[PDB]
DNA sequence: CATGGGTGCGCCAGACAGGG
DNA sequence: CCCTGTCTGGCGTCCTCTCACCCCATG
């Protein structure tokens, strides 16, 4: 891909696991059937104060090898074209062929 | 090292380690458990005298 | 009662590997509830073999984790004192299940 | 006033020197000059007369008092005294009951073969009275269940 | 089972009181 | 302070050969 997109994702991992699953109650509980009157309204807005890029939404998802962006498997973790070559190269603890 | 019998002989330093530790062990019991003052003063006097 | 419940991928192993807890528990428990089948899961993937077009050629990956009972019966106190931190095989992940 | 005072007894002879200190009491019916003795020292409520001193020295298996000097032998010497014996009577009395673990929280173990080992409790079960805790026994997480008191909260 | 607390030697010599 | 009496410590030959006996005590 490029070193300059692979610096992006670390720096919004950084955004994702300061601001976000931990300032999540700002959406989580007071942005339902609680006071719905304009404090609720304090409940969407300073969402937006928190960064834009800090979503877990936004994270895409790269791979961890090449950081390759499409053709991700969730499982071994990293791109398609470096879950083979660990295949054959034997890295992945149990890949055979699957001939069934 | 036992003798004959099986009954170990044992050194004099065993005794006066043991005393020592004996009695190093209750002072530190006793500044755990804030026992009064003429207390702690036999008890760091027999860790001297040991 | 006390199950014990294995996981492996090379199943030419657990089955030693379940024999090697069978024998550390027949010599101190003596009843021991059989070591059990249980069903394992094929995990099945693909992956373009290319690195490009002609989505056409493609390789099929799976992984067999094959699962194991043991289900000591009677808690009698020196069975498990000869099971915790006395196994093996590595590479061979173990847990109670109780 | 009856105030306190600290005699030294042959340690291990401590209850028969409380028995003979009782008695001797009683023989030489200075009553009005002794309250209690509680228990290798002995407790000893008390006043100081050099005649109740040497009633008390005379009490067989005694060494002395412990003060400041023999003449005039001291009281006792501590900010809290009742809360010192407080904490001897509690270190007999140790609950060490700690065992409420929740999802993610380290426990201890100190029953059966998984005694002696640390572990987190994944899931919990208090309608069973179960803790669902693994320890990690030869590097393989081993999920047991051990009851609040067959582990102690870490 | 494990722990818990005599009274017959004589000289030298220097340090510690003790007058002086 | 300058001499006098006291108080404690430090020490007293080398090799061997047997023997006898090594902490109670007890709730």
């Amino acid at each position: 891909a490029k070193q300059s997109m692979k610096a992006r994702e670390v720096k919004r991992v950084a955004l994702a696991d300061k601001y976000f699953a931990k300032r999540a109650e700002l959406k989580a509980i007071i942005s339902d059937v609680n006071a719905s009157d304009e404090d609720r309204w304090n409940a969407v807005l300073k969402l937006q104060t928190l960064p834009r890029d800090s979503s877990p939404s936004r994270q895409r998802n790269r791979c961890r090898q090449t950081g390759r962006p499409h053709g991700f498997l969730r499982k071994f973790g990293l791109s398609r074209i470096k879950v083979r070559e660990a295949a054959m190269r034997g890295e992945i603890p149990g890949l055979k062929k699957a001939s069934w | 090292v036992p003798l004959d019998g099986g009954r170990f002989a044992t050194s004099d330093l065993n005794d006066l380690y043991r005393r020592v530790i004996n009695r190093n062990n209750r002072l530190k019991r006793l500044l755990d458990l804030a026992a009064p003052d003429i207390i702690v003063r036999n008890e760091k006097r027999m860790l001297q005298e040991a | 009662r006390i199950r014990i419940r294995l996981k492996a991928f090379d199943h030419r192993l657990i089955d030693q590997a379940t024999a090697e807890i069978v024998e550390t528990a027949k010599r101190t428990g003596a009843q021991v509830r059989g070591p059990i089948p249980l069903p394992t899961r094929k995990e099945r993937f693909t992956v373009l073999i290319s690195p490009h077009v002609n989505k056409d050629a493609r390789d099929q990956y799976e992984i067999r984790t094959h699962l194991r009972l043991v289900d000591i019966v009677e808690p009698t106190e020196k069975t498990v004192d000869a099971l915790m931190r006395l196994d093996l095989a590595a590479g061979v992940d173990v847990q109670i299940s109780l | 006033k009856k105030r306190w005072y600290v005699v030294q007894a042959f340690s291990g002879f401590e209850g028969r020197v409380a028995t003979s200190l009782r008695e001797h009491i009683k023989l030489h019916n200075m009553e009005d000059l002794f309250g209690e003795v509680m228990v290798g020292y002995v407790l000893v409520q008390m006043v100081m007369n050099d005649a109740s001193w040497h009633l008390v020295r005379s009490v067989p298996r005694v060494m002395g008092f412990i003060g400041g000097t023999s003449d005039r032998p001291a009281p006792i010497s501590d900010k809290e005294v009742d809360a010192i014996m407080n904490r001897l009577q509690q270190v007999g009395d140790k609950p060490r009951p700690k065992t409420l673990f929740e999802p993610g929280e380290m426990v201890r173990v100190n029953d059966g073969p998984f005694a002696d080992f640390n572990g987190v409790v994944e899931e919990v079960d208090y309608e069973k009275s179960r803790l669902k805790v693994s320890v990690s026994i030869f590097g393989r997480a081993t999920p047991v269940e051990l009851d609040f008191s067959q582990v102690e909260k870490a």
